[PDB]
């Protein structure tokens, strides 16, 4: 997210485990 | 004939190691350095520093 | 042309947001703890 | 795009229906001036009319396909001889190949080298033939496949070279280099031993812009045995006189016999030392000629695949001038 | 590790190039990455051993293949040494072009 | 790129005579868009060496169609993808399809376009194939070599007789070339013999050959050496022998006799 | 056909200087499209002859666009004779219009580009007019042959230079060279009647000295000379050789300059638009 | 003088080409002029050195 200098002050796959 | 069984990267296992995020304008902004430091912890030793 | 640096990426979850205490006057009664 | 050449001619040496497109063709000089220039060009001792006879034994016809010429040399793999013989339609063809061999062997003997008799055109693509009269068409600049052949099975073409003659250089010389864009050179190899001589053809590719020392080392045996047996049949005189030693001690002699200009006919100037540089029978440059090459163009890749052949890859036609290789 | 490298994926680019036998479409994409955490976040593990690629044979190096030594005075001894040590030495040198 | 040339209003008929040389080559001085008949002109008869040294410092250009107001031209060395252009032959002998064309000053009896109307003079170089161009010069200097103290060229069946000396203004226009080309060669000979003196005592059949072969594989003489190298390089450079064209005649007779045009492609 | 040269991460204080290199030529070993910068690299000064010989095996390439990421370069000459481009004049002399240019290695090893960001230096050569490159090559080959802005020699590859010289010379002697030599007195006698005749012969020409210190008889009649003539063969051989002398010792003319309107000369450190020949 | 010469402007042509360096546009414009006045209409003067 590109901001200026303005400021405040899933799925089910097959795998092995 | 023969098909071409495609493979997704996000559906692999290696994806755990790296965080992938698309940065569209990078090649333009890549003309300069980005240069962010990170941190370093430090113990509170006795005796005045 | 004397290339320069650029603004570094900041983590999304960066929650400094402590100036609420440090803006003008600090109210330690219940504002603390969130930091 | 690329630009072409059309030359109507006789179906003598290049036979554009027998071969498919994509092979280099050569232009043959008018033989009259070759036969003439022989009269003054054949060295001393040798015959001075044998090229006349060798030509008369082969009786305009102007082009000659490299596929045909490579067969009539020493180096050749007999498969290509069989192909040229049994695959050319034409009458009396093997006999003509034999006569052409005798012609080229006479050419080198008479010191009028074939590289001064065969300019190179591009690769043919099209032809219309009457009975024993053709009009071939070859590229001259640009890349081959900018053309448009009237085959309708393969509109574009490539460049085909008999793999028997294609001699690579870099992988040969082991430059340790990495194949990128490489040049392409058609080279001739002469050898001179009277009544026992021949000609070897090759097609060389490399990154080397200047052949020179590369061939001088590649053809070392040829240059060696050509420099010594080349002066043969030339009467050299007896042991050279001691007066032949050009005196050098006399240049910066302050005291020495001297003679100003304007008194040199037969004055009292007899006191000058005599020096007779006499060079009669030693190795001249044409005696040590062993190879000649000419640049053809630029090439990406060479793959071998079928009679064995060698398909070029993105050939860009850029013909250069001839070159001598004697030193 | 759970997050070993930040990884940035650029935007695709195309590069046409008119040519003879058709066209070429060099298709490139720039990327970037960086490590974040302190210390290392990866390591080797030389688990097993595939075949040793080179035999532990005995190829005796001869110095005649080198260059830069003053040859001695009498050339006969030089030729004697050269012909002696180059007696079927599988590193016997041949002057190839350069 | 194309250049137009301001043709002044010359005359009837002689302009129509210039209207016959619509394929000749003329040396400009600078690539531009405006030119004049005065700068593109050489004296009709001069030493071949200054013309040769001029042909290397200028830019070539071929005459295209000529309207009586102005004439168009295009240079050779630079071009767009090597386009086609016709080039009128002016040599003594023909050139066949598939040759390399050079440009040498008129070593023979020259041709000088005498514009008596506008008081200018034009002189065009000659077109030769490289093989015979490298030899016609040598024939010319060889004829003068003997007179300091036979001549037949053959080309496409027919034979030429090398018109005798001073059939034109004089043979003085080709003297300096003779003198330099003989002196530098004699210099090379003597310096070489001085450098290895005993070269001419070796066995003519065996010793000399062994020397020349083992060499192929593994007043200060040196100031003279440097001078000779410099002069030989300077002279060899300015001898033409660098083709600027290659004839590519498509849909036409394979040979173009002297006088008529031909379609040539720039190298 | 534009080659691509990638770069590593350099210092921001050095890309500002390398960017100022937009007209100097580099020497690549192969011509693949993508390429690296580490491959094209040269040590500092030394053995000008070695580099001059290396300038014939490798082919040039002019650079036109620099970016802190990559470098776009132009294969100078392999297949093109009209690629009008610009290269800066990093030569000592001043080059006017219609001058064939030549690349010569730099002298004294004084001017290089020590790139500390990656510890490698690039020695971009200098561009001189043909007329002065010829004299430079001549002087260097003479000095090399002598030893059996003044730099020292190497004497490891001097053998090669003197070798090529004496070969190109020994094959200039011919059965007709003696006939052409037996006329040296006849030439020297002309060197006094006419002024230009004395002009064409230099002062210390090592022949006008010979001309008075020996005598020579008329040349003996060779074999078959009633049929063949030899002086023409000798002259033709000499033309063919000398036409190619300046190359095998130095560098061939790589291109030539051409302008339209402005000042004729382009003083050094300036961009000049050239055609390629 | 007042109206010494005429001058004709034509349509400008945009012509593009592609290279690795990106897009390389090339604008162009043809124009021509005619000499109006009968006789000469301009004069030199070498004023100062």
């Amino acid at each position: 997210v590109i901001a200026n200098t303005n400021l405040v002050t899933s799925a089910r796959v097959r795998a092995d485990l | 004939c023969s098909t071409l069984s495609l493979v997704r990267f996000l559906e692999l296992g290696l994806s755990v190691a790296c965080v992938c995020t698309k940065f569209p304008e990078l090649s333009y902004v890549a003309e300069g350095t980005i240069q962010f430091e990170v941190q370093q912890p430090m113990i509170a030793r006795d005796g005045p520093h | 042309i004397e290339v320069h640096s650029h603004r570094a990426l900041f983590d999304i979850f960066k929650r400094f947001r402590s100036d609420d205490n440090n803006l003008y006057g600090a109210e330690f009664d219940a504002l603390l703890g969130t930091y | 795009r690329a630009r072409l050449i059309r030359q109507v001619t006789l179906a003598d040496f290049c036979e554009p229906q027998a071969e498919r497109p994509g092979l280099v063709v050569l232009a043959l000089r008018h033989p009259a001036d070759l036969a003439g220039a022989a009269y003054a060009a054949t060295p001393p001792g040798k015959n001075h009319r044998d090229l006349e006879e060798a030509w008369l034994a082969l009786d305009r016809a102007s082009v000659v396909s490299l596929n045909f010429l490579v067969a009539a040399a020493e180096n050749a793999d007999d498969a290509l001889r069989a192909h040229v013989t049994t695959n050319y339609r034409d009458r009396r063809t093997a006999a003509r190949l034999e006569r052409f061999a005798t012609v080229l062997r006479a050419m080198i003997r008479s010191h009028v080298f074939p590289h001064r008799a065969l300019h190179v055109l591009g690769g043919l693509l099209g032809h219309v033939t009457q009975d024993r009269l053709a009009s071939v068409t070859c590229v001259a600049r640009g890349d081959q496949e900018a053309a448009r052949t009237n085959d309708m099975a393969a509109r574009r073409s490539q460049v085909h070279v008999p793999a028997c003659a294609l001699m690579d250089v870099d992988r040969e010389l082991r430059l340790g280099g990495d194949d990128g864009l490489r040049f392409a050179y058609l080279v001739f190899v002469y050898t001179q031993r009277h009544r026992r001589e021949a000609l070897r053809v090759h097609v060389a590719v490399s990154r080397l812009p200047e052949l020179g020392d590369a061939l001088s080392f590649l053809l070392a045996g040829t240059r060696v045995d050509n420099a010594i047996h080349g002066t043969d049949e030339a009467d050299a005189p007896a042991a050279p006189a001691a007066a032949a030693a050009f005196p050098a001690y006399l240049f910066n002699d302050p005291r020495s016999a001297r003679c100003p200009t304007g008194r040199l006919n037969t004055p009292a100037a007899e006191a000058l030392p005599v020096w007779a540089p006499d060079m009669r029978g030693r190795a001249t440059r044409n005696s040590c000629m062993y190879a000649a090459y000419v640049r053809l163009g630029t090439v990406e890749r060479v793959v071998r695949r079928a009679l064995p052949l060698a398909h070029m890859e993105r050939f860009t036609w850029d013909v250069g001038a001839w070159e001598e290789c004697f030193f | 590790e759970k997050a070993s490298e930040s990884y940035f994926m650029g935007q695709m680019q195309v590069a046409r190039t008119e040519s003879g036998g058709g066209l070429h479409l060099q298709l490139t994409q720039p990327r970037a990455n960086v490590d974040l955490g302190v210390g290392f976040t990866a390591a080797y593990a030389a688990a097993a051993l595939r075949a040793p690629v080179t035999d532990m044979g005995n190829l005796p190096q001869n110095l005649f293949a080198t260059r830069g030594a003053p040859p001695m005075l009498d050339a006969d001894a030089d030729d004697y040494l050269r012909r002696t040590v180059n007696a079927g030495n599988r590193l016997a040198p041949v002057p190839v072009f350069g | 790129m194309e250049v137009d040339i301001a043709l002044p209003t010359l005359s009837p008929g002689d302009l129509s005579a210039l209207q016959r040389c619509e394929g000749r080559v003329v040396f400009l001085e600078t690539l531009r868009r405006h030119a004049t008949l005065r700068e593109v002109a050489l004296p009709c008869g001069g030493d071949v060496l200054a013309a040769m040294a001029a042909y290397r410092r200028r830019f070539a250009a071929v005459i295209t169609r000529v309207t009586p107001h102005r004439m168009l031209a295009t240079p050779l060395g630079v071009g767009g993808r090597g386009q086609s252009l016709v080039l009128q032959n002016t040599g003594p002998f023909d050139l066949t399809n598939g040759d390399h064309v050079c440009l040498v000053p008129p070593l023979l009896g020259d041709e000088c376009l005498r514009l008596t109307s506008a008081n200018l003079e034009l002189r065009f170089p000659m077109t030769l194939p490289l093989a015979q161009a490298r030899e016609l010069t040598a024939r010319v200097v060889a004829r003068a070599a003997e007179t300091l103290r036979a001549d037949v060229v053959f080309s496409n069946g027919r034979r030429y007789q090398l018109p005798p000396p001073h059939r034109d203004n004089a043979e003085a226009a080709t003297r300096s070339l003779v003198l330099n080309m003989i002196f530098l060669l004699n210099e090379g000979a003597v310096i070489l013999l001085s450098l290895i003196p005993n070269l001419l005592t070796l066995g003519a059949q065996d010793g000399y050959a062994n020397a020349v072969i083992q060499l192929g594989s593994a007043f200060c003489v040196f100031e003279a050496l440097e001078a000779w190298i410099a002069s030989a390089s300077r002279l060899g450079d300015t001898l033409g022998t660098r083709p600027v064209a290659r004839v590519c005649i498509f849909d036409g007779p394979p040979t173009v006799p002297p006088g008529e045009k031909a379609a040539v492609v720039e190298v």
